[PDB]
RNA sequence: AAAUUGAAGAGUUUGAUCAUGGCUCAGAUUGAACGCUGGCGGCAGGCCUAACACAUGCAAGUCGAACGGUAACAGGAAGAAGCUUGCUUCUUUGCUGACGAGUGGCGGACGGGUGAGUAAUGUCUGGGAAACUGCCUGAUGGAGGGGGAUAACUACUGGAAACGGUAGCUAAUACCGCAUAACGUCGCAAGACCAAAGAGGGGGACCUUCGGGCCUCUUGCCAUCGGAUGUGCCCAGAUGGGAUUAGCUAGUAGGUGGGGUAACGGCUCACCUAGGCGACGAUCCCUAGCUGGUCUGAGAGGAUGACCAGCCACACUGGAACUGAGACACGGUCCAGACUCCUACGGGAGGCAGCAGUGGGGAAUAUUGCACAAUGGGCGCAAGCCUGAUGCAGCCAUGCCGCGUGUAUGAAGAAGGCCUUCGGGUUGUAAAGUACUUUCAGCGGGGAGGAAGGGAGUAAAGUUAAUACCUUUGCUCAUUGACGUUACCCGCAGAAGAAGCACCGGCUAACUCCGUGCCAGCAGCCGCGGUAAUACGGAGGGUGCAAGCGUUAAUCGGAAUUACUGGGCGUAAAGCGCACGCAGGCGGUUUGUUAAGUCAGAUGUGAAAUCCCCGGGCUCAACCUGGGAACUGCAUCUGAUACUGGCAA
RNA sequence: GCCCGGAUAGCUCAGUCGGUAGAGCAGGGGAUUGAAAAUCCCCGUGUCCUUGGUUCGAUUCCGAGUCCGGGCACCA
């Protein structure tokens, strides 16, 4: 909080995806040290990508850590997702804001059960583009074995509905590029080139009014309570009226400073992760899931009609019917929420792999409008995608 | 202290943080306070129209 | 700030004619006056000692269009002023601009006079005044501004003032909409029906 | 050092200055020996505008008291023969 | 500290180096008189009194000592010389 | 001419009564909070609890007219070198203006903040001598002639930093002698002794050794005696609660002598005496800043001491002194401590009870805004720079006060609701409908008043050898607003954008119908509900307030329920079981005689604000404001002698 | 942000390792009374915290949640 962030180069939200203990967080650390050395950005280290007691005694990552590496063309903003099956909830918030992912499959183990689950969540939420990275390579010195894994990833993406063969696969060790090997340093400089070439300039919405889903809340010692997240649409000027909408009720507020990776800003534009400082609000009363909207634009609702597309055994979801009373998790912009289902008159049961509409009464009210996309989940797996039809409350 | 819970029906149980104002009940000997309906975890009375500042209920 | 409800309802509860909806026509005969305050209008009231005081206060309030906070402040001024506390209460009420504008005959009703004062029409001693509560001092000259002079509402309302008693304490030109407030109003000049003594009783306790 | 200076009373945007004989170390509005007239800049042409008791000024300025920049101007405003 | 007028710290420390020495000098010349007093006639004591008289008066004029301090160190000290001897 | 015009009761013990006596209510009021509902403006206010711990920026600097600096920086002048000979390179010049870093001056001790401590060291009222007092200001009269240092700057090192050391060197209003000194300082006096600093703006004449000297004039220094303003100290009375705290006390209480204090003093010592305080409450304990005031009251009183003003106290906790005119020093210093801190592990920091802001505590209380434009404050000849003092702005119905939320006509007495003896009533001129406004918001143009000054010039005065320079000035110039898309004025537009929430059994203004059946619930007091509830829940209808309304808490009132004004004690609560009796309270009657009480007068004071009355100024009000009265007092001074006291018969 | 416990008819508790849950204390219906209480004669009055899954069948076995309990961290 001192240096002013100069608005140059387009902003892009990137993040690593993949199996547990597969080189996902280590890739993030490899991208910093490579890009910082040659081009001349800020250095950083593997340290702080994940500190705490939880991510040291174990070694695993829980929190979605962020990184800011810069290149001549564009200014990237990383989102290193956790990895585990148990940490899928806080991952989806990191994955929703992420524009273009970096998948991490390993040459030794290959595509594992979570790799299938992570890419499954990427499609239904909103991950337009994806890039593969083989994160072991050196451990198995062979030409035939390493190339057989590349075939299975191309099959995985094409089976689950992506381009597959068009996606640029890259090979390279993360640990070898951490130190200073000339052949392996240049091979991850190549990944930065694939990030620029494949993923296009993202289409923002700098016209329709201000909205910002809160991914994680903070309490800065001195300044006040702060909320982070990607600005979904519109802009934010300093000293402007902002209404916080979502869970509990609704509160008036005013912005008193927006920032971008510990650097000041005047205008917080759309499609970029920013930390908004709020005036006269406590850490407890504001929570994760709520949205920073401009007053009057959006209203919180606890009941709505919605066209739900349930999945089958083949697509990956439920395989049995269910009657009114069923309570799955509904993942809107960031947070999840439970709700009872009231089916329409003339529909006795809901079979798997079927398009229908239904009334859903949620326990917590969330801010929503007509034409909002969500992904239903229940029992550590997906259920179905859909869209909102009508407001009731 | 003991505190009386006014209105018909309540959400109070086991714990739940509530607000207390003064006022005896004059019936339960020992009870000498009233819970404020509306404030904190104590919600408003369900389906009330007349006298709703007392009992913490919003407009219809 | 104002009543803005059923105005002729107030007259039936009080019983007597309050001049709220006096207007163009002289006598109403269109409400069942006296014997229908509300649903239970046929109910003959017992009417206690506090009742008759409250009914008398509420009558004088509703005639002059004043609320309890502002009305109780007139009593506090009336007590500190010299002479009789009762005579001062009503003398200060009659000194209001919205009341003087009604008594001059630039308004069929007192609410119409209040709106006329409030909407930049009324002017006194070469100065525009918006406040209905404006205490009109002795020896003044209230009048209408030339932009809003001889508009449709004032000319018809001035013809009504010929049927009225017309006060002695003030004088009106009638040609060029120009008034002249001269002296302070006496007790015996006006009303001779609304009791002051009972209103002094209500506030003293 | 005793000094003759303005006190600044009155409402917001509606100043009224009590010219007053006070010690330099004491605050503007605070302690004084004795007040010696007043000044009103938002008075305009009417009955009253500025008053300044010149008899008490001889007791202080004659002995040893400075006159502030604004109060020195009001002694010129009231005049000796104008 | 958070000010540029900490010159006063180094100035007041520089003052008392000087200020203590001249004070120390004075109170030794006064001790010189009390040393002479006790076992001595009016001769050795009054010689020491004539030596300190200019020193105490001078330091009184410079603001180290106050003029009444100086006044007493003549007044009470002459009363020792006059009464005893 | 005006300064108080002021004193209300009701419900509730009983089958009923009168009394006693509690309980509760009607009114004012607030730093408020909460619930529901929320349009504007104006003026006020807005961490009472954790004196909790707090990142970040900022709250005190200033002068070149003190001084070295021929300057860290940016720029003119004598001269230089390149070459597009005025375009460029560039050494000298206090020399262009100034000023980073110093050295000295004055400031930092004021201005802000907070009530932790403090029951008397404090505060209040009235007195009183033993005092000091920078800046300001009266008077007198000096200010003469010398020295040795010393930073900065180098030079050379140490250190991670903070911050040093060693070798030079140099300036002064820094520093110290010396002469020089009195109505000054000690003394019986004779005597002795004690100081100073120089600057800046101009010059004819003549010395030029050019650094000019000498006239010049503002300025500054220094000694005394003074005023002014502060401040230190002393006394008297007053200033909370507890006796289920009755004895405390050894520098304790006084003396003589010495030291010390700006000043007197057990302030502090040495010895001497054996006190001193105490029932008119010492000591100990708990609580507490104090006052002007505030709220309340018919007044006496009771409660309270947020905001404005005076005094005190305190500054991370516990100490000490240094500097100074002033501090035992909020943003100095030094230790010690607890807690945060950074490091190269040697050592360093740090102090929001300045302004914003954070966490935490809490029922609860705000912007890391703009500005020195004004008003004071700081230095300075000034210009100016500095200023979270102040002035604005934000926020919050937290209050007090203003205007809103339309205004006439309108019978088919419509619909719909609600009630009914189904005839009709009522909601209700309510609505719709037609006639009109256009305040306030919403827009577009106009646009004050807060601004006095400071300059650039001038004109005569001042001042002098001078038609100079400063002191005073009157005339001509161009300017100075954070507020600010200002106050206020017009210009459209269309009723358009603008109403709730208590209550409705008695006290207490206002009633029916359904639902429920001592259940669910209400309740300020009495009390409502057991299948026909006016008290519960809803509905309609009413009543009372209205951008507020209620609930909660808090103080006084009513409470003559701590009674001094103004109560009681046979039986309601209440005469010790009965005596004696010291201290204490009270005391027959006549003369004196003082004057303590008492009374009368007079003078000083009782800060300003506040209150009160007559005015005045904001469109009105709240708000601001002139004068008056008042400040019920306390002191002294002069009388009066009836009464009370003292004192003699 | 993530670990862990807690919930069984109106209240206080038993019961389970898939075999379909009970006890007291309440409550209700009739008799009686103005209504009760006792007296007399009859009744569990249940979303096993919610929801899905493994199965013929889940309180019971395995996920996902609810609100609440206590625990460890992150400083745009
Ligand atoms: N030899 C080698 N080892 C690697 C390479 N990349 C990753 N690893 C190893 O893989 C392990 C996983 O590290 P990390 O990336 O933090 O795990 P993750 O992929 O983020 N998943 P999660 O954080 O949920 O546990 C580490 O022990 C690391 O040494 C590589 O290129 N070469
Ligand atoms: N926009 C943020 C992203 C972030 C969120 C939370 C933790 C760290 C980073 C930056 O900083
Ligand atoms: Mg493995
Ligand atoms: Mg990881
Ligand atoms: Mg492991
Ligand atoms: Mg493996
Ligand atoms: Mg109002
Ligand atoms: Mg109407
Ligand atoms: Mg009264
Ligand atoms: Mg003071
Ligand atoms: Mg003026
Ligand atoms: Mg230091
Ligand atoms: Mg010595
Ligand atoms: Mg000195
Ligand atoms: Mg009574
Ligand atoms: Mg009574
Ligand atoms: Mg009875
Ligand atoms: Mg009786
Ligand atoms: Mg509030
Ligand atoms: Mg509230
Ligand atoms: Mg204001
Ligand atoms: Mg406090
Ligand atoms: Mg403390
Ligand atoms: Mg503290
Ligand atoms: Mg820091
Ligand atoms: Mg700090
Ligand atoms: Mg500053
Ligand atoms: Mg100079
Ligand atoms: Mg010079
Ligand atoms: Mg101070
Ligand atoms: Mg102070
Ligand atoms: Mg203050
Ligand atoms: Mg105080
Ligand atoms: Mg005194
Ligand atoms: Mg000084
Ligand atoms: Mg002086
Ligand atoms: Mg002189
Ligand atoms: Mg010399
Ligand atoms: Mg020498
Ligand atoms: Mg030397
Ligand atoms: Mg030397
Ligand atoms: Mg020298
Ligand atoms: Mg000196
Ligand atoms: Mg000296
Ligand atoms: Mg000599
Ligand atoms: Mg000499
Ligand atoms: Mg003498
Ligand atoms: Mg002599
Ligand atoms: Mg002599
Ligand atoms: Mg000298
Ligand atoms: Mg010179
Ligand atoms: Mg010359
Ligand atoms: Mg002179
Ligand atoms: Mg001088
Ligand atoms: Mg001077
Ligand atoms: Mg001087
Ligand atoms: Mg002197
Ligand atoms: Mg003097
Ligand atoms: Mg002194
Ligand atoms: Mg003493
Ligand atoms: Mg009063
Ligand atoms: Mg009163
Ligand atoms: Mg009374
Ligand atoms: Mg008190
Ligand atoms: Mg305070
Ligand atoms: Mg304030
Ligand atoms: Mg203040
Ligand atoms: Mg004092
Ligand atoms: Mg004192
Ligand atoms: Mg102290
Ligand atoms: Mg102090
Ligand atoms: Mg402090
Ligand atoms: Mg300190
Ligand atoms: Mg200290
Ligand atoms: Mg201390
Ligand atoms: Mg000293
Ligand atoms: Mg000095
Ligand atoms: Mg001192
Ligand atoms: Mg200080
Ligand atoms: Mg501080
Ligand atoms: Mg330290
Ligand atoms: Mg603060
Ligand atoms: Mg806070
Ligand atoms: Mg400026
Ligand atoms: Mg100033
Ligand atoms: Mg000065
Ligand atoms: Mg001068
Ligand atoms: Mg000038
Ligand atoms: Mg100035
Ligand atoms: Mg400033
Ligand atoms: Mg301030
Ligand atoms: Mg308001
Ligand atoms: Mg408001
Ligand atoms: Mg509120
Ligand atoms: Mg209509
Ligand atoms: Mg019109
Ligand atoms: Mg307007
Ligand atoms: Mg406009
Ligand atoms: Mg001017
Ligand atoms: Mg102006
Ligand atoms: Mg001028
Ligand atoms: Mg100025
Ligand atoms: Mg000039
Ligand atoms: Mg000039
Ligand atoms: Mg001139
Ligand atoms: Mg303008
Ligand atoms: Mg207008
Ligand atoms: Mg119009
Ligand atoms: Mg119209
Ligand atoms: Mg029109
Ligand atoms: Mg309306
Ligand atoms: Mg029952
Ligand atoms: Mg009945
Ligand atoms: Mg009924
Ligand atoms: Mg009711
Ligand atoms: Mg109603
Ligand atoms: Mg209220
Ligand atoms: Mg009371
Ligand atoms: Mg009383
Ligand atoms: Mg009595
Ligand atoms: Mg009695
Ligand atoms: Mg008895
Ligand atoms: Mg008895
Ligand atoms: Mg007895
Ligand atoms: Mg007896
Ligand atoms: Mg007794
Ligand atoms: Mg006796
Ligand atoms: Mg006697
Ligand atoms: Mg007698
Ligand atoms: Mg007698
Ligand atoms: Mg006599
Ligand atoms: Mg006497
Ligand atoms: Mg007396
Ligand atoms: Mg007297
Ligand atoms: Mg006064
Ligand atoms: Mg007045
Ligand atoms: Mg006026
Ligand atoms: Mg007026
Ligand atoms: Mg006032
Ligand atoms: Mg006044
Ligand atoms: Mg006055
Ligand atoms: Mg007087
Ligand atoms: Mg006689
Ligand atoms: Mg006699
Ligand atoms: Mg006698
Ligand atoms: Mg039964
Ligand atoms: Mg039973």
């Amino acid at each position: 909080s001192k240096e002013k962030f100069e608005r140059t180069k387009p902003h892009v939200n990137v993040g690593t995806i993949g199996h547990v203990d597969h080189g996902k967080t280590t890739l993030t650390a490899a991208i910093t040290t490579v890009l910082a050395k040659t081009y001349g950005g800020a250095a950083r280290a593997f340290n702080q990508i994940d500190n705490a007691p939880e991510e040291k005694a174990r070694g695993i990552t829980i929190n979605t850590s962020h990184v800011e590496y810069d290149t001549p063309t564009r200014h990237y903003a990383h989102v290193d997702c956790p990895g585990h099956a148990d940490y899928v909830k806080n991952m989806i918030t990191g994955a929703a804001q992420m524009d273009g992912a970096i998948l991490v499959v390993a040459a030794t183990d290959g595509p594992m059960p979570q790799t299938r689950e992570h890419i499954l969540l990427g499609r239904q939420v909103g991950v337009p583009y994806i890039i593969v990275f083989l994160n072991k390579c050196d451990m198995v010195d062979d030409e035939e074995l390493l190339e057989l894994v590349e075939m299975e990833v191309r099959e995985l993406l094409s089976q689950y509905d992506f381009p597959g063969d068009d996606t640029p696969i890259v090979r390279g060790s993360a640990l070898k590029a951490l130190e200073g090997d000339a052949e392996w340093e240049a091979k991850i400089l190549e990944l930065a080139g694939f990030l620029d070439s494949y993923i296009p300039e993202p289409e923002r919405a700098i016209d329709k009014p201000f909205l910002l889903p809160i991914e994680d809340v903070f309490s800065i010692s001195g300044r006040g309570t702060v909320v982070t997240g990607r600005v979904e649409r519109g802009i934010i000027k300093v000293g402007e009226e902002v209404e916080i909408v979502g869970i509990k009720e609704t509160q008036k507020s005013t912005c008193t400073g927006v920032e971008m990776f510990r650097k000041l800003l005047d205008e917080g534009r759309a499609g970029e992760n920013v930390g908004v400082l709020l005036r006269g609000i406590k850490r407890e009363e504001i929570e994760r899931g709520q949205v920073l909207a401009k007053p009057g634009t959006i209203k919180p609702h606890t009941k709505f009609e919605s066209e739900v597309y349930i999945l089958s055994k083949d697509e990956g979801g439920r395989h049995t019917p269910f009657f009114k009373g069923y309570r799955p998790q509904f993942y809107f912009r960031t947070t999840d929420v439970t709700g009872t289902i009231e089916l329409p008159e003339g529909v006795e049961m809901v079979m798997p792999g079927d398009n229908i509409k239904m009334v859903v009464t949620l326990i917590h009210p969330i801010a929503m409008d007509d034409g909002l996309r969500f992904a239903i989940r229940e029992g550590g797996r997906t259920v179905g995608a859909g869209v909102v039809a009508k407001v009731l409350s | 202290v003991t505190s009386y819970i006014g209105g018909e029906g309540h959400n109070l149980q086991e714990h739940s943080v509530i607000l207390i104002r003064g006022g005896r009940v004059k019936d339960l000997p020992g009870v000498r306070y009233h819970t404020v309906r509306g404030a904190l975890d104590c919600s408003g009375v369900k389906d009330r129209k007349q006298a709703r500042s007392k009992y913490g209920v919003k407009r219809p | 700030a104002r009543y803005l409800g059923p105005k002729l309802k107030l007259s039936r509860r009080e019983g007597t004619d309050l001049f709220l909806k006096s207007g163009v026509r002289a006598i109403d005969t269109k409400c069942k006056i006296e014997q229908a305050p509300g649903q239970h209008g046929a109910r003959k009231p017992r009417l206690s000692d506090y009742g008759v005081q409250l009914r008398e206060k509420q009558k004088v309030r509703r005639i002059y269009g004043v609320l309890e906070r502002q009305f109780r402040n007139y009593y506090k001024e009336a007590a500190r002023l010299k002479g009789n506390t009762g005579e001062n209460l009503l003398a200060l009420l009659e000194g209001r601009l919205d009341n003087v504008v009604y008594r001059m005959g630039f308004g069929a009703t007192r609410a119409e006079a209040r709106q006329l004062v409030s909407h930049k029409a009324i002017m006194v001693n070469g100065r525009v005044v918006n406040i209905a509560s404006y205490q009109v001092s002795p020896n003044d000259v209230v009048s209408i501004r030339e932009k809003a002079k001889k508009q449709s509402r004032v000319k018809a309302a001035l013809e009504l003032a010929e049927q009225r008693e017309k006060p002695t304490w003030l004088e009106v030109d009638a040609g060029k909409m120009e008034g002249t407030f001269k002296r302070k109003p006496e007790r015996s000049d006006l009303s001779a029906d609304i009791n002051e003594h009972l209103i002094v009783e209500l506030y003293s306790k | 050092m005793v000094t003759i200076r303005l006190a600044r009373h009155g409402a917001k945007k509606r100043p009224f200055y009590q010219v007053v004989v006070a010690d330099s170390r004491n605050a503007r509005n605070g302690r004084f020996i004795e007040r010696v007239g007043f000044f009103n800049p938002i008075a305009s042409e009417k009955e009253e505008g500025t008053r300044l008791d010149l008899d008490r000024i001889a007791h202080w300025v004659g002995q040893g008291a400075t006159i502030s920049d604004r109060v020195a101007a009001l002694i010129k405003e009231v005049n000796k023969a104008a | 500290n958070i000010k540029s007028a900490k010159k006063r710290a180094i100035q007041s420390e520089k003052a008392r180096k000087h200020n203590a020495s001249r004070r120390s000098m004075m109170r030794t010349f006064i001790k010189k008189v009390y040393a002479a007093i006790e076992a001595g006639d009016k001769a050795a004591a009054q010689k020491a009194f004539n030596e300190m008289q200019p020193i105490v008066d001078r330091q009184a004029a410079k603001g180290l000592i106050h003029k009444n301090k100086a006044a007493r160190h003549k007044a009470n000290l002459t009363a020792q010389i006059n009464k005893l001897a």
